């Protein structure tokens, strides 16, 4: 549970980072790829975590996914 | 029966407040230079006086002090008065006044002589000592003095002149209540037997008694003369900069008339908090911490706040235009805020709903975290703030159960209480109030989103701080816009009560104070006692101008006219015995006899005459002043004068009160009926075609202070001329100040029923209108959907401005047809209800309770807690299901596309108002058939299927072979619809960004009362569905080359 | 070559049709320039021998002109009385030829458009078969 | 020019019939390449907010404007973000502009309890003397004041302002600069004259007799039906035809479009048999109301689509013809800017949009746009040789040069339904010549 909790916290911090742009309506992998395309050099740990937990909506979905914005 | 229980509850509250109010055992105990109050100069109390404006006055019990040239340096339990206020330069001033004790009066029993007086005193001194009742708390003597004076009762007309009375002065305030009661039981006095004494003015507060005796009105200027006081240099019991001790016979009061009408530079602090509670649970003080506290301080008079501050937990990003501090641990945050409140030392504290949710939560959290020094907020050192519970209930403003926080030395003005007690609105939430008063709809944020932002990075916390600062600043904008403080100061200056009493006690205290002030001149006591023919209208649509005649304060003018007052009343069967002549008194229709001014002038006529003179002077001086501040002050003054003059009768006529009398109310109502009848007959008599006039005028509407007449002319100028001439002619026969004046003219007049009329307003220009006036709000209840109000407003505008009843009928038909075809948006049909009472508090099950329970069973996170407002709409369900079971959350309906019960809306929201409006126009009964009984009132009307033939398709094309040649025609029918959605989409989301106040940042507004919130989601879903539908046709072309 | 002359004579006199150039080109199935030359020959030869001939021949004038400081190009249809002024106004004259012949004088240009549009709609499959510009890239696809 | 080349051949139609007749051939297009890929979208999704299309835009302009600063105020000024500023310190700040106006329409007012509120009919420019300008980067907002023109600029502009923060919180501005033109690759030269015809706003379905006669004359001239031998020879060099938006009439949008579409199909059948035709959808054409408007569906054109010369393209028609790059729109951005700015001349507006390096700067604040998240395709990657926009009341043409030796031609094509004028663009000397048709009436 500790590893999963730490990984969830890391992904949430990545979602709440302000220097990559908004984080509503796009999956985290798309946001990370867009950040890399512009040369901002997003962290590789987030990409590895996303790639090691495929299909689970707790990871791919953005932070404000559940709420009806 | 609410009035009697309210009086009992207020009496119990006063009795509780009196007990243990003696703060003698209650005492148990990195700075910016901008905060400090200006430094006091070198002051010598032997040459210069002290001048300051006092805000609040209260009393505490303690040992006596050596005031120079005054009381001896004793330690007896004598009352001490305190006055907190502001000097000219801004120094807070706290003043101590000594040597004042409460007193009351009793009538002289037969055969009483001076020699018994002292003996009586002894017996009374024996009473409280012998009587264990009173808490068994006594030190020395119980009665300080017994004196004999000459007074006459104000109730009735005896005509025997002044009579002896006994004035009894006791040491302590709280001892007034017990001894008075004993005086009703009779006291054994040797020689005199066991006589009884009727109480007189035994239920008057000590502060009010001092204000009446020394002639000091609330929020007025005081001067302590040089050499008459003493200045404390050590052991200041309070936190103020100047403490002065002065006897009560030297404090000079300056009435606020002329150069002494200015307002000192008060300090107003608006404060707010933000907390991070658990998911789906209303915040609680035990476990949920407080993260942000925002404050704005403003010197009164300046147009901008002079201090912004935002204290947040954890490090925060800097803000331009304010100051941000970061505290690691919450205890330091709370203690720092307490130190800030002590050092800044504001004199008015405000916010929004701070009396019920902010201060109790902060104090409970401080107690839980074991921060001992937070509660010390009052100006008195060592006074722990105490939370109490109380309630205020009325059949019009509802029931409120609120906590009250005691802060001695500061005045709290919670805007929610002021709005509740001075306005009537559909919704009292902050967002709705802001939208209604300033036109700006503010952003709403869920608590889970705030909790998520708390764990974010520095910029997110900065955004939260900015939101909290804006929310705390809005009440200051409301206070400046409505000028609440100026009106409050004007009321406190006119009615002679301190500023705080305007928000804790009823209407009777003001009239009691004014009556005592007026009666003290003539030496008249106040004994304590225990508790129409409206003109028939003609509903319809008058397409000719209608003239309006108004009575200027009919009831007070009638009271002034015929000498109606407490002292002018005659006991039945007394005039013959007293030898009065038949031309001295008048006989009211209800059978009461009142003497004219030739014998005695009553208190009420003099008070009302003084009020009218003051209003006339204020109106005269308004036209010449150019300074906006003095214009606001004079406007407040005239408004307060008018309100007090109106409320005099409201006091007098109350069945339950401190001095009820139904004879005056009956006489006033009879005179009103008689005068209205006389006006109607005279108006009918004058304007006749016999006297050469074109048309016969007649009165069509009449009630109290409103007569609406028809003169048969079609030109507005002639209507106004005839109205003014009629006003003068009628006022030339009504004796005494009672007058009737022209008010306005409505050309298109729609008279629904009594107290229900509408028209177009013509006030100044006979050719150009001003607005659309309409009484009888009708669509005012919060449970009525906005659709009803919109339809009523549209119908009224079409009937009045467009003057096309057919157009209004067509619009109503179109609206009904759209409603019956599921075309009207859901946002218009939302009904919101508050969980005011607990689920077990309802006699029967209701819709919102079941909806809240089901939402909680679905997901606790989004489930509203008790006390919040839940929205719902009536969904279509099977017959036999309970009525409360048809409610559902609008978002759930939007997600599942559930059917809406249209019949309930049709026959329970639009039938009654439309029928009431259109009965005078199209006639009773026929209008029902025209509106909701007819063809328009009915308007009768997974695999891929062809849109044309509606058949199952073997393939996945748009149409089958049978509908092939028409395929093109279908395409133009589809894309043209999609376009009509896309534009709307582009006009919705961008709008929210303007509402948010930023472009690049995300949108987190989830307000449930903004129709855009529902509309944007519906538009998004419709766009997705339409794109999926249009993909069935062939693709427009390649996209990979 | 009096056959088409008599055909046009019967078209104008008896049937009272509005004879443009496209209409005659489609009816007789000839090249457009040859149709214009036929119309010009008929117009010129009619007046020598006939003292009446209430024609309302309308010409087409095109060329260059100066408008708002620009070397604009003008193409217009004008009647037989305004020809001299339009010739004078245009600096350079490029094309001048007979455009329309009809016996009934026309207040406006509506009938010409209606006639040309009707005959165009009647023969869609061969819209540009008789034009003076023929392209090889535009081959219909079945 | 057109007249000079037309007058070479002698007049032959004012003579008796002749045995022979001239017959020319259409000039084949040597090269062509459609490059509207960024403006052509496949599966469309609308589950995002507009904020994305702003943020990326800023991050796509910051590396440009900074360079421009070095060419105006020297290298002694360093770009400082808003949160790093200090009072009374001269600095340069790069960001977007927001123009607060009182007359900007709001859905909330039109939908709230006010409803009518004395409804305001649509009108001209919504500019007001009380408009304010707020500079904004990703983090903070700040009001502007100083030597800046409030009315001229519009929302969505990205600029670098030099100035300082005053004690009241506002920003005093001394000078502002724009991103200017993009790098350009010079086009290869030609050998013989070629022409491209630009038409816009046919307005079918209006019923106007003069407009219909003008359309008929244009169709006959382009296809070589009408004109003497010299005119036909000179018009045989027109290698393309572009019809840019507003094809139908105002009242054909709800309908009665079933007749206007048939008329348009017949006209396109007439044109496609003699010259390639490129159709760009407009505001009143049957398509969606985003700014990138997908091509008209071929099912609506049963007859014209039978050929292969006809082509339907996206709204911004970025193409390459004979090594010369063309970029055009339908005129919505120009109209929106003209309605939200104090400028009058449409050609000036077009040049201004060229000098901000953005096709539609007001989008998406007042003009509907698809909510992109990956990239914003409106920014020019390479400066086009020819820039044109249709549906303007006055025909215009102008040649401009950038600071780095550019050469751009701006053409404002007149609304053909009103003025009955089209444009000929040369491809050798890059000259623009108007050509108008008219019919008599009395
Ligand atoms: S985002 Fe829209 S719905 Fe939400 S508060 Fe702002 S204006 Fe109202
Ligand atoms: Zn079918």
């Amino acid at each position: 549970r500790d590893e999963e909790e730490a990984e969830l916290e890391l992904l949430r911090q990545f979602d709440l980072a302000w220097q990559y742009g908004p984080c509503t309506g796009i999956t985290r992998l798309q946001r990370w790829c867009r950040a890399k395309q512009m040369g901002l050099e997003p962290p590789p740990e987030v990409w590895q975590v996303l790639k090691t937990h495929p299909g689970d909506p707790r990871f791919q979905c953005s932070l404000w996914h559940l709420y009806p914005l | 029966a609410l009035m009697e229980e309210m009086e009992a509850e207020h009496r119990l509250q006063e009795q509780e407040e009196e007990e243990l109010q003696s703060v003698l055992e209650g005492v148990a105990d990195a700075i910016d230079p901008r905060w400090l109050r200006p430094t006091p100069p070198a002051l010598d109390p032997q040459t210069e006086p002290l001048i300051f404006q006092q805000l609040e006055i209260d009393h505490y019990v303690g040992p006596a002090q050596p005031v120079p040239g005054g009381p001896p340096p004793s330690r007896g339990s004598v009352p001490v008065l305190r006055a907190f206020g502001v000097t000219d330069e801004g120094f807070s001033v706290c003043c101590h006044i000594h040597g004042f004790a409460p007193y009351f009066y009793t009538p002289a029993p037969p055969g009483f002589g001076p020699e018994h007086m002292g003996d009586l005193q002894r017996e009374l001194n024996l009473a409280i000592s012998r009587d264990s009742r009173g808490g068994r708390e006594l030190t020395g003597p119980a009665v300080l003095a017994v004196e004999l004076c000459s007074r006459e009762s104000m109730f009735g007309y005896h005509g025997h002149g002044p009579s002896p009375f006994l004035r009894i002065t006791v040491a302590l305030p709280r001892l007034v209540a017990p001894a008075r009661r004993l005086l009703e039981q009779g006291i054994r006095v040797a020689g005199l037997g066991t006589p009884s004494f009727a109480p007189y003015e035994a239920n008057v507060d000590f502060e009010i008694r001092f204000m009446v005796d020394t002639d000091i009105v609330g929020c007025n200027w005081l001067e302590l003369p040089a050499g008459k006081y003493a200045l404390r240099l050590k052991e200041k019991a309070t936190q103020c900069q100047l403490e002065a001790d002065v006897l009560w016979s030297d404090v000079v009061s300056h009435p606020p008339e002329g150069p002494w009408q200015r307002i000192a530079p008060l300090r107003v602090l608006s404060f707010d908090i933000e907390c991070a509670g658990r998911k789906g649970i209303f915040p609680e003080p035990e476990r949920d911490p407080v993260i942000q506290i925002c404050s704005l301080g403003l010197r009164w008079g300046e147009p901008e706040p002079f201090l912004r501050l935002a204290l947040t937990l954890r490090p925060c990003a800097p803000i331009l235009g304010a100051k941000v501090q970061s505290y690691e641990k919450e205890e330091d945050l709370l203690q720092a805020w307490s130190t800030f409140i002590r050092i800044m030392d504001p004199d008015v504290i405000t916010g929004y709903n701070i009396q019920n949710f902010d201060l109790p939560y902060l104090i409970s959290r401080a107690q839980t975290l074991k921060v001992q020094t937070f509660p010390f907020l009052g100006r008195v050192a060592g006074l722990c703030s105490n939370i109490r519970d109380s309630s205020f209930q009325s059949k019009q403003t509802g029931r409120r159960d609120t906590k009250v926080v005691s802060m001695v030395g500061r005045v709290q003005m919670d805007m929610l209480q002021v709005l509740l007690r001075e306005y009537k609105l559909r919704s009292y939430t902050l967002n709705a109030v802001s939208f209604h008063f300033l036109g700006e709809q503010k952003e709403d944020v869920q608590h889970s989103i705030i909790t998520d932002l708390q764990n974010g990075n520095d910029q997110t916390r900065r955004r939260l701080a900015v939101y909290c600062l804006k929310d705390a600043y809005l009440p200051l904008r409301l206070l400046e816009r409505l000028m609440v403080l100026v009106n409050a100061v004007e009321m406190a200056r006119v009615t002679g009560v301190p500023l705080s009493y305007l928000l804790s006690r009823g209407q009777q205290v003001k009239v009691v104070s004014q009556l005592l002030r007026q009666a003290m001149h003539e030496g008249l006591l106040m004994p304590v006692v225990k508790s129409a023919t409206v003109i028939e209208p003609l509903k319809g649509y008058y397409d000719v101008p209608i003239a309006t005649l108004d009575f200027s304060s009919l009831y007070p003018s009638i009271m002034m006219a015929h000498n109606l007052c407490y002292t002018t009343l005659l006991r039945p069967g007394t005039a013959q015995k007293l030898g009065l002549t038949e031309d001295q008194f008048i006989r009211t229709p209800t059978g009461d006899e009142f003497v004219k001014t030739s014998v005695r002038k009553g208190l009420l006529p003099q008070i009302l005459e003084n009020l009218l003179s003051a209003r006339k002077r204020a109106k005269a001086e308004l036209a010449k002043e150019t300074d906006p501040l003095r214009r606001q002050v004079l406007d407040g003054r005239q408004l307060a004068l008018k309100v007090s003059a109106n409320s005099v009768y409201g006091f007098t006529g109350a069945q339950v009160g401190k001095l009820p009398c139904l004879e005056i109310s009956q006489s006033v109502t009879g005179f009103g009926r008689q005068m209205i009848e006389k006006t109607k007959q005279l108006v009918e008599s004058k304007y006749t075609v016999e006297n050469g006039y074109s048309t016969s005028a007649k009165v069509v509407y009449g009630d109290t202070d409103s007569v609406m007449c028809r003169f048969g002319v079609s030109s507005v100028a002639e209507a106004m001329a005839l109205g003014r001439e009629a006003a003068d002619w009628v006022s030339g026969h009504f004796p005494s100040p009672i007058r009737l004046e022209f008010e306005k003219v409505y050309f298109p007049y729609l008279l629904i029923s009594k107290k229900r009329y509408a028209g177009l307003l013509f006030s100044s220009r006979p050719d150009a209108h001003d607005r659309m006036d309409c009484k009888g709000l009708e669509a005012v209840r919060r449970d009525n959907c906005p659709l009803v109000a919109n339809l009523v407003t549209a119908s009224l505008r079409r009937l009045l401005i467009d003057r096309d009843p057919e157009g209004a009928v067509a619009h109503a038909q179109d609206v009904i047809s759209d409603l019956l075809c599921n075309r009207i948006d859901i946002s218009q049909l939302v009904i919101t209800k508050e969980l005011t009472r607990a689920a077990s508090d309802y006699a029967g099950k209701q819709a919102h309770v079941e909806l809240a329970e089901r939402m909680r069973k679905r997901d606790p996170g989004s489930a509203p807690s008790l006390g919040d407002r839940v929205p719902y709409v009536i969904i279509s369900a099977a017959k036999g299901v309970a009525a409360y079971m048809k409610s559902e959350d609008p978002l759930f309906v939007l997600e599942h596309s559930l059917p809406i019960d249209t019949q309930y809306y049709l026959e329970q929201q639009l039938a009654k108002p439309l029928l009431r409006i259109f009965e005078p126009i199209l006639g009773e009964g026929r209008a029902e058939a025209v509106l909701l009984r007819g063809d328009h009132t009915r308007c009768k009307t997974r695999r891929n299927c062809c849109i044309g033939c509606r058949t199952v398709l073997s393939h996945q094309g748009a149409v089958c072979e049978f509908c092939q040649p028409r395929e093109s025609e279908l395409y133009q029918k589809e894309v043209s619809h999609l376009n009509a959605l896309e534009e709307r989409f582009s006009r919705l989301w961008t709008q929210c960004q303007r509402c948010q106040g930023s472009l690049h940042e995300d949108v987190i507004c989830t307000s449930r009362d903004c129709p855009i919130f529902y509309m944007r989601k519906k538009v998004r879903k419709d766009l997705e569905d339409q794109e999926q539908l249009l993909r069935r046709f062939g693709p427009p072309g390649p996209e990979a080359w | 070559d009096q056959l088409y002359l008599e055909n046009i004579d019967e078209f104008v006199t008896d049937q009272n049709k509005i004879v443009t150039y496209k209409w005659l080109s489609y009816t007789l199935g000839v090249h457009v320039n040859q149709a214009k030359q036929m119309l010009y020959d008929y117009v010129e030869r009619k007046r020598k021998e006939n003292s009446g001939a209430q024609l309302h021949v309308t010409y087409l004038v095109s060329g260059s002109l100066i408008q708002n400081g620009h070397s604009c190009h003008k193409v217009a249809v004008v009647r037989e009385d305004k020809l001299e002024a339009v010739k004078s106004k245009l600096a350079v004259t490029a094309s001048i030829h007979v455009y329309s012949i009809q016996k009934a004088m026309l207040k406006d240009s509506g009938p010409l458009f209606n006639t040309d549009y009707d005959i165009l709609k009647s023969n869609l499959q061969n819209c540009s078969k008789f034009s003076a510009i023929q392209c090889a890239a535009a081959v219909p696809r079945a | 020019m057109f007249s000079e080349q037309a007058a070479q051949r002698a007049h032959t139609l004012l003579s008796p019939p002749s045995a022979n007749n001239a017959t020319f051939a259409r000039v084949p297009v040597a090269t062509y390449t459609n490059s509207s890929q960024p403006f052509r979208l496949g599966e469309r999704s609308f589950s995002r907010q507009y904020a994305h299309i702003y943020a990326t835009r800023l991050i796509q302009m910051r590396p440009f404007l900074e360079n421009r600063a070095q060419q105006h105020w020297g290298s002694g000024v360093g770009v400082k973000k808003l949160c790093e500023l200090q009072p009374e310190e001269k600095c340069c700040v790069v960001g977007t502009l927001f123009k607060a106006m009182p007359l900007q329409p709001s859905i909330l007012r039109e939908v709230s309890e006010e409803h009518n509120l004395l409804p305001q009919p649509p009108r001209s420019k919504y500019i007001h003397p009380d408009d304010e300008l707020v500079l904004e980067d990703e983090l903070q907002r700040i009001k502007l004041k100083g030597t800046i023109d409030v009315s001229k600029l519009v929302t969505g502009t990205v600029l670098a302002v030099f100035g300082s923060v005053r004690d009241d919180g506002k920003f005093l501005v001394e000078d502002y600069c724009f991103a200017d033109l993009a790098p350009q690759k010079p086009a290869p030269p030609l050998d013989t004259d070629r022409f491209v015809l630009l038409v816009s706003g046919l307005g079918l379905g209006g019923g106007g007799g003069e407009s219909l006669l003008g359309t008929q004359l244009l169709v006959d001239v382009v296809t070589g039906q009408l004109g003497d031998e010299g005119e036909q020879c000179s018009a045989a060099h027109v290698s393309r035809v572009i019809l840019a938006g507003n094809l139908l009439s105002h009242s054909t949008q709800s309908a009665a479009s079933v007749e206007a579409v048939k008329m348009l199909d017949e006209i396109l059948l007439q044109l496609s048999a003699s010259v390639p035709v490129d159709v760009m959808p407009g505001e009143f054409d049957p398509t969606n109301y985003t700014l990138p408007q997908q091509p008209l569906h071929p099912c609506m054109f049963p007859l014209a689509t039978a050929y292969s010369t006809l082509q339907l393209v996206t709204n911004p028609y970025q193409a390459t013809i004979d090594g010369v790059r063309f970029l055009g729109t339908s005129g919505q951005n120009v109209s929106d800017i003209f309605r939200y700015s104090s400028m009058e001349d449409h050609l000036e507006i077009l040049e201004w949009t060229l000098r901000v390096r953005h096709i539609s700067p007001t989008a998406p604040d007042t003009l509907g746009c698809y909510p992109f998240y990956k990239t914003d395709p409106f920014i020019f990657p390479e400066c086009p040789h020819v820039y044109f926009c249709g549906n303007t009341p006055s025909f215009g043409s102008k040649i401009i040069r950038g600071p780095e030796d550019q050469t751009v031609l701006l053409v404002t094509v007149p609304d053909f339904s009103a003025t009955q004028t089209a444009c000929l663009v040369n491809l050798r000397s890059l000259a623009c010549q108007p050509i108008s048709f008219s019919g008599f009436g009395a």
